[PDB]
């Protein structure tokens, strides 16, 4: 019943600080005799963990990753936290502190992702992407949509008031090298269904509160 | 030593038996644990000592082995209960130094892709940059080796746009690949293409586009 | 021609602590010099001589005139309790070349024990210049090695026309031949110092130093090892006698890679894996220490002469140290157990009505060679319930582990080689630090 529930939200800039509190709740005694450890999770990659420190506070797992982050305890509310400083973007991740009850990280919590970016917010830039009869009937018609130049994730991707999401296939966003994120959004429609009805992207990056729509028609000169 | 995945593969269908493996040293010849990770939430454990499940875990899983080298099997899998797993070690400050990976797989009727091509639009004129997006929709399997040509020429840079697989309702794959160059680098040449070489299809096909497709 | 009669017939010096004084009891009582800083540390039965790296602690022995020439053409051996601190990784890379002679006949020749890095080495300086050395490459397994602050023995079985051997715990661990020598006019002074060391915190603690004017044989040296090992006191891990009302961590004997861990407030105990360190670069590795649970051993009811020395088989309680608050172990009546003969352990079961067997007794039964300790648990009506042992078994919903038990069933394996209810009592000691 031990619902791990963490906080410390937002994004961090390089070489700055990050507060990460591992509030173990509903376990009044909580910190009785078992360990506590952290988990590193770079999206789509192997998993080395961070450290493990006791409430006696001897030390934590020191492979070649210490001296920039520090681990803490607080038997007050059974709580314990993560210090972060002089970090690079190479550790943008979602971290996990989890109860090493009897030396197995059995109960894990929601957690929260950390983004070591460099740029501030940005209204999303919608771009239309329209097919035509140039190579018509490639099986059928698949019209695309590009939204870029925005920060940070997520970003809305829908189609025509969310009427027919059938066959739509967005993608996981990819970080643009100069400090942005890129993605796409493509539907697939009948080859000749174009020009009779409407086809509009729907992208909106709420943290900048820029709800823009592009009435896309298949442009043909 | 430390962990090494031998092998690191998977090929299963709904119903059949999973088969994984690891390898390491054995100075701590400890029976160890195995961690599953549903995508929608945080990972969790599946076994410990390769045999003893934890609560709420239906016993359809198991494992065994000797020393620290261990393997495991899982029978009657449901797609809803499928994701990469991970095996442990016993370092003497123990959490368990993780295994590198357990690559997974859902099996669908092998099929070739249906590629597309898309030119940029007015923005790149108003930007001075350029980007070439060519979709390939509703395919299988994970293998897809897409490359480009500059009127002939393959790329070394501008290749890092390799968005990768997902999974769907009907167990299909649909990735995306783009480009990025400045208008000088783009209009400096005429015709690009997407070199899609799908190991399933095994016959190189390619749609191209025409700069000024008007 | 019996073991003990030849034993006491061949001894020609006995350096032994007797009421804060060092003296020879080999009949040939020779000079026992001492200096203001020749401290003495706790000893198995008594006190333990010490040494410190400076010109303070010399304990030299101007020997008798008749026996000054003892080593002209005779074979002999040294023996003593020994232990040196755990040379850390840092100090190790610092001083991994220093070769200081602890025991010698320098000035200026002859037999000369030497400790260097993680090695013990005989060094013999004869007349014609020839020299033989018998290194012992370190026992790389530190956690049971022979320079790991374990109270251990050594013997150097010199023979002129035959081999000289070293013996740890009596067992053989290295040797090399000696022959092809000449007559030695060895001096008489017997230095006991960290001569030409290069570490400030280096210290070797010799106990019960003795020499035998003849060779030996494995059987009688094993009997001798046992002999020094009096059952009288009840040693802790390091070898020095246990201490009442002092902190302790406890480690099973066939579970080195394990150690203790409490689960919850006042509920059952259980076991877990090994935190430790491994310098795979200098052939160093050892289970880390002082990590686990802190334990306090009391007398059951105070006395007049409350000396913390523990005699063999004494009735005691058992308190666990937690946040510096104390808590006692035990077993409450109707305490759910395994097979109803393997009694689960508990800690201060705060039962409103139910009583709790809180009556234990330190008891030595096995391992007259290695410094283990068995703990027993009686009822409140003087009945043996069993020893605190290692026996698997899941409980409730939580996962299966290894839990501490009490099962007289154990009494039917006391003749075996490995048991499941033998224990180590480590106190927080100086000469070992988790690097």
């Amino acid at each position: 019943q031990l619902q791990l529930q963490e906080s410390g939200p937002g994004l961090v800039r390089p070489s700055e600080t990050l507060s990460l509190t591992c509030s173990v709740s509903d376990d009044s005694m909580g910190s009785s005799t078992y360990y506590w450890a952290w988990i590193r999770q770079p999206p789509g990659k192997g998993l080395e963990w961070i450290g493990n420190v006791y409430y006696n506070g001897v030390t934590y797992y020191n492979s070649s990753l210490e001296s920039r982050l520090t681990l803490s305890i607080d038997p007050s509310k059974n709580q314990f936290s993560l210090i972060l400083s002089s970090v690079t973007a190479a550790d943008t991740a979602v971290y996990y502190c989890a109860r090493q009850a009897d030396n197995w990280f059995d109960p894990w919590g929601q957690g929260t992702l950390v983004t070591v970016s460099s740029a501030s917010t940005k209204g999303p830039s919608v771009f239309p992407l329209a097919p035509s009869s140039k190579s018509t009937s490639g099986g059928t018609a698949a019209l695309g949509c590009l939204v870029k130049d925005y920060f940070p994730e997520p970003v809305t991707v829908s189609w025509n008031s969310g009427a027919l999401t059938s066959g739509v296939h967005t993608f996981p966003a990819v970080l643009q090298s100069s400090g942005l994120y890129s993605l796409s959004s493509v539907v697939t429609v009948p080859s000749s269904s174009l020009g009779t009805q409407t086809y509009i992207c729907n992208v909106n990056h709420k943290p900048s509160n820029t709800k823009v729509d592009k009435r896309v028609e298949p442009k043909s000169c | 030593i430390m962990m090494t995945q031998s092998p690191a593969t998977l090929s299963v269908s709904p119903g059949e038996r999973a088969t994984l493996s690891c390898r390491a040293s054995q100075s701590v010849g400890s029976d160890l644990a195995w961690y599953q990770q549903k995508p929608g939430q945080a990972p969790r454990l599946l076994i410990y000592g390769a045999s003893y499940r934890a609560t709420g875990i239906p016993a359809r899983f198991s494992g065994g082995g000797s020393g620290t080298e261990f393997t495991l099997t899982i029978s009657s899998m449901q797609s809803e209960d499928f994701a990469v797993y991970y095996c442990q070690q016993y370092y003497n400050w123990p959490p368990y130094t993780f295994g590198q990976g357990t690559k997974v797989e859902i099996k669908r009727t092998v099929a070739a892709p249906s590629v597309f091509i898309f030119p940029p639009s007015d923005e790149q004129l108003k930007s001075g940059t350029a980007s070439v997006v060519c979709l390939l929709n509703n395919f299988y399997p994970r293998e897809a080796k897409v490359q480009w040509k500059v009127d002939n020429a393959l790329q070394s840079g501008n290749s890092q746009e390799s968005v990768t697989e997902q999974d769907s309702k009907d167990s299909t794959y649909s990735l995306s690949s783009t480009l990025t160059l400045s208008k000088a680098d783009y209009e400096k040449h005429k015709v690009y293409a997407c070199e899609v070489t799908h190991q399933g299809l095994s016959s190189p096909v390619t749609k191209s586009f025409n700069r000024g497709e008007c | 021609e019996d073991i003990d009669v030849i034993l006491k017939k061949s001894t020609i010096l006995n350096l032994d602590i007797n009421n804060d004084i060092i003296s020879d009891i080999s009949g040939f009582n020779s000079s026992v010099i001492t200096y203001p800083d020749a401290q003495l540390v706790p000893g198995i039965n008594g006190k333990a001589i010490h040494l410190v790296n400076n010109e303070s602690s010399e304990v030299i022995v101007h020997k008798a005139m008749d026996i000054e020439y003892n080593d002209m053409f005779n074979n002999f051996t040294v023996s003593f309790w020994l232990r040196v601190p755990k040379v850390s990784a840092s100090h190790l890379e610092q001083y991994g070349t220093n070769e200081y002679s602890i025991i010698s006949s320098m000035k200026g020749s002859g037999w000369s024990v030497s400790l260097k890095g993680n090695n013990l080495i005989w060094t013999l300086k004869d007349s014609a210049g020839e020299v033989r050395q018998i290194t012992f490459r370190d026992l790389p397994d530190k956690f049971n090695a022979y320079l790991a602050n374990k109270w251990v023995f050594i013997t150097i079985t010199n023979d002129r026309l035959s081999s000289a051997n070293l013996y740890i715990n009596g067992v053989l661990m290295g040797s090399a031949e000696i022959t092809g020598l000449g007559a030695i006019r060895e001096d008489n002074n017997i230095t006991l110092k960290l001569d030409r060391c290069n570490n400030n915190n280096q210290y070797v603690s010799i106990d019960k130093f003795r020499i035998f004017c003849k060779a030996l044989n494995p059987k009688e040296i094993e009997k001798l090892y046992t002999s020094y090992l009096s059952i009288t006191f009840l040693r802790d891990f390091w070898g020095n006698p246990l201490r009442y009302d002092t902190e302790y961590y406890l480690i099973p004997v066939a579970s080195s890679s394990k150690d203790v861990q409490l689960k919850n407030i006042t509920d059952y105990m259980y076991l877990t894996n090994a935190p430790s360190y491994t310098n795979g670069k200098l052939n160093i590795y050892y289970r880390r220490l002082y990590n686990g649970l802190k334990f306090i051993i009391k007398r059951y009811t105070p006395n007049n002469e409350i000396d913390s020395f523990v005699k063999s088989g004494d009735f005691i309680k058992l308190y666990v140290s937690y946040n510096n608050n104390e808590h006692i172990v035990g077993y409450p009546k109707d305490g759910n157990a395994f097979n109803n003969l393997d009694r689960i352990l508990r800690v201060g079961y705060n039962a409103p009505g139910i009583p709790l067997y809180k009556k234990m007794e330190a008891v030595k039964l096995r391992d007259l060679k290695t410094y283990s300790v068995q703990l027993k648990l009686y009822d409140d009506k003087n009945a043996s319930l069993g020893l605190v042992g290692t026996h698997n078994g899941q409980i409730g919903n939580d996962p299966n582990r290894d839990i501490l038990i009490a099962s007289n069933w154990y009494f039917n394996h006391l003749k075996d080689k490995i048991l499941g209810c033998d224990w180590y009592f480590v106190p927080t000691d100086e000469g070992w630090t988790n690097d």
